[PDB]
């Protein structure tokens, strides 16, 4: 293997010229595959493959599909077949390109993540001669997707127990997530709580008596004032909770607690969002094209 | 095309005159780091001097005991995967093949004091997983053995570190190429356990297994081969290892965050991605093969493209 | 325990038999066009 | 075929400066955009300047993930050539002059880390009025540890009212002599702060959901459980995730020597392939 992993998706001979032109209008969009063959079938990139328990899925289920699968990029469509290049399996992939399907811009250098279509109506192409819907995952920068994943997992936790607007570059895009059932919800919440537990450790006690120092610094400095007031917890405890003199740590002359309570948080934090969501597989690296990228322009990329 | 790598090491833990080309070789860090690492990472109420004894009594009877300290310019760098397999042959489920491996590698090496070196290495691994200094953090994937040159008590290995396997021309007996092969005792594939059994691309993982119960430590490694990606592979193995995870997490205003399950107390497995098989469906043959005078079963893979970015994914 | 609970069913089951069909055709029923045979290389287990 | 970058060193260079730039063979620089004609005012430290003053350690860790690195190959008295790593397959012998406190074995994966030690990489081009800082090329294995120890030291220092790191049989001390530890403590505070705030927000949110976490036994219930509050959970993830991906720092290079020396003492040059 020295070339990129090419993929030969076939079109039935019974597709309308209208749908073929529609496909011509989508070269450079991203699809996925259940398994990674070399002679794929059109059925395996349609919504008939995103079925859990025989029904179109929700935003949580699709969010699991998008990382339980493999990705590819539609380079060019022809009457004979459909071509696509695998992304994160076979390293060599030159001059690749993507189409920005998102209501935001694409700054040079940022990393790209892919979502299920949530903002408004999807750009779904309905192939009627075969009866297949084709929806293309989004193209969202990494620093932004985290806000969306947090604001959707909050709604999930809330629906299970008992805001939909996000601002980015001074623009308000409403979140229209849905969860028509309940098991993906707690399937997510269990990971949330699990990773929430393994953060606290021995040195958290020392880190707790440092809250009043953070308060007096919040009085002393300025950016600390921006940081303290979004924390819906610290602003209460240091004013309504106290921690007495901590007892001495068992074998305090050999081990060191803070090292652990801060090293076991770097690990558990990086992998957090890539579990409630997806990782970033591509990063926009325009060499000589425009500076930024508007919604719907062809880009240039290298895989992560 | 591909990419080769070279290393001169001693031949105490590895002899390329006995490994066949295509066997995976593993690299070790300096043992001196374990001292300070266990000094700051051991659990309260537990003395890491048992790790010190393990290491010290190990290296007291392996080779020239001197030079292993700080001034080491030449060292015991590489070890065979079959070696690290056969020193822990008492935990692999397919007993008979692992036992054949062990007796073959005990008879094929120097013949003298390897029973000694084997239990030394086993005891050393036991001690490290007991003092919360895990082996996965010190043992990495070097390459697949291609060609060698030996002397009195010193070797010179050149191995494939990247690219397709059978694109490496070597001056062997039979044919200018060679294929990868692993001992049949470590070959565990995740796919048929979970029953997805589908053709297509498959990754190859290098996974360790930890069972830390008091005075009953356990360390073994396999070479996984699955369809899953590096993201959900952790979920898959965490699933079919439920008992180990349970018995590990269970037996591993003042806050009092004492005696709670920590990450090193709840850890059971760690794995890495090392290659891939971009073929139409993977075929592999378990044929019994000879290591000099003894016969041991192996797995003969085909068309493996070695990967990289040696980052360990943990599972607690 | 063998007590009849005042209800009845209509069991259904489907079966799949392997049979040998017999096919007939007329003379010159279809025109079978044939195009051009093209080739392309692709990497493999190490060769082409 | 390989990507090529030109940097036209201007005139008015003091030959006492170019004599040091001649020592810059194998050091890593980063650009915000990849072109062929690059101006010296692009790799200078004055380019980051994220918030006015020179960048922080958090600021630099956030830069090193968005910029495109490029290794400085041979330099001639006129100009300066550089090859971009990450894309392009540089065919020549892409060597690296390691600038790190610790050695480099054969077959490591090397990442980057801002100068969180006794910073001495700076070459002070005064005649032009700009200065260039290079990154530290540490092995991937010491990546999780260096950050943790250097942040724990400061988080204990603010807790006023032998910490050595070891690798390949060598020990490098972290306790700098002067107890007048200003300066570096200042270029690291928004990390210890932004990190500390995250962990406390996680602890005091965990204990605010389930009323049988520690009150049903910290050993019996906590472990058996193991086997607008709703705009706070969001606020926790939406920051803990951005911190984690900042401290990821996937490797970029790998030291693969072929019939040479098997160890790279700080200041030597060795061959390196890209990942």
């Amino acid at each position: 293997m020295a070339m990129p992993f090419e993929i030969e998706v076939l079109l039935p001979g019974e597709l309308s010229p209208a749908e073929t032109s529609a496909l011509q209008k989508c070269e450079g969009k991203i699809i996925t595959f259940s398994t990674l063959r070399h002679r794929a079938s059109l059925v395996d990139i349609a919504l008939s493959s995103y079925y859990i328990n025989g029904a179109p899925p929700d935003t949580l289920s699709l969010l699991e599909a998008y990382r339980m699968r493999f990705a590819a990029v539609i380079t060019r469509v022809i009457p004979g077949k459909l071509l696509a290049h695998a992304i994160g399996v076979g390293t060599p992939t030159p001059g690749l390109f993507i189409q920005n399907t998102s209501p935001v811009d694409l700054c040079n250098g940022d990393y790209i993540c892919l979502l299920p279509p949530v903002f408004g109506s999807a750009d779904s192409i309905r192939l009627d001669s075969v009866g297949l819907e084709i929806v293309f995952p989004l193209t969202i920068p990494q620093t932004l997707m985290r806000e969306i994943i947090a604001k959707v997992v909050a709604r999930a936790v809330e629906r299970t127990a008992a805001a939909d607007v996000i601002c980015y570059n001074g623009r308000r895009y409403e979140l229209e997530t849905n969860l028509q059932h309940r098991d993906g919800s707690d399937a997510a919440i269990r990971t949330l709580v699990l990773n929430l537990m393994f953060s606290i450790n021995e040195g958290c006690l020392l880190l707790l008596a440092l809250i009043p120092t953070l308060l007096v610094q919040g009085a002393h400095d300025g950016y600390v004032n921006l940081l303290i007031q979004t924390a819906n917890c610290v602003r209460e405890t240091g004013q309504l909770i106290n921690i007495p003199p901590m007892p001495r740590i068992q074998d305090g002359h050999r081990r060191f607690p803070i090292y652990e309570t801060i090293s076991s948080w770097i690990s558990t934090s990086s992998r957090l969002g890539d579990t409630l969501g997806t990782r970033a597989i591509l990063r926009v690296c325009v060499f000589d094209g425009p500076s930024t990228v508007h919604p719907g322009d062809r880009t240039a990329v290298i895989q992560v | 095309t591909t990419q080769l790598i070279q290393q001169v090491s001693l031949t105490d833990f590895f002899r390329p005159d006995i490994e066949h080309a295509g066997s995976i070789v593993l690299i070790l860090r300096h043992p001196s780091d374990m001292i300070g690492e266990a000094n700051t990472l051991t659990q309260a109420g537990r003395d890491p001097d048992v790790l010190l004894e393990g290491l010290r009594n190990l290296f007291n009877a392996c080779t020239a005991p001197w030079t292993v300290g700080e001034g080491g310019g030449l060292r015991a760098y590489v070890t065979s995967l079959s070696f690290i397999a056969a020193c822990r042959a008492e935990e692999y489920t397919d007993k008979q093949a692992a036992d054949a491996n062990r007796t073959a590698i005990v008879s094929a090496y120097g013949c003298s004091r390897m029973e000694t070196r084997l239990i030394r290495f086993s005891e050393c691994l036991r001690a490290m997983v007991q003092c919360h200094v895990f082996p996965h953090r010190f043992i990495s994937f070097f390459g697949s053995l291609l060609e060698y040159t030996i002397q009195d008590n010193l070797c010179n290995i050149t191995a494939v570190a990247k690219g397709p396997q059978e694109a490496a021309r070597t001056d062997k007996t039979s044919t200018r190429r060679v294929t990868a092969n692993i001992p049949a005792c470590v070959f565990w594939d995740v796919d048929k356990d979970l029953h997805l059994s589908a053709d297509g691309l498959k990754h190859v993982f290098l996974v360790f297994v930890y069972t830390q119960r008091r005075q009953r430590e356990g360390v073994r490694l396999h070479l996984a081969l699955s369809q899953l990606n590096e993201q959900c592979f952790g979920r898959g193995i965490g699933f079919l290892l439920g008992r180990i995870r349970a018995e590990n997490a269970a037996w591993g205003w003042t806050g009092d965050f004492r005696g709670l399950p920590t990450q090193l107390s709840c850890m059971y497995a760690a794995y890495t991605l090392i290659g891939t098989i971009p073929s139409e469906s993977v075929r592999y043959t378990r044929r019994m093969e000879r290591f000099g005078g003894y016969n041991v079963p192996t797995i003969w893979l085909e068309g493996v493209v070695w990967g990289g970015t040696n980052t360990w994914n943990e599972c607690y | 325990t063998g007590f009849h609970p005042g209800i009845a069913f209509t069991v259904v089951r489907q079966d799949r038999f392997a049979t040998e069909q017999l096919l007939y055709a007329e003379r010159a029923s279809e025109s079978y066009f044939v195009g051009q045979i093209q080739v392309h290389h692709h990497d493999a287990i190490g060769g082409v």
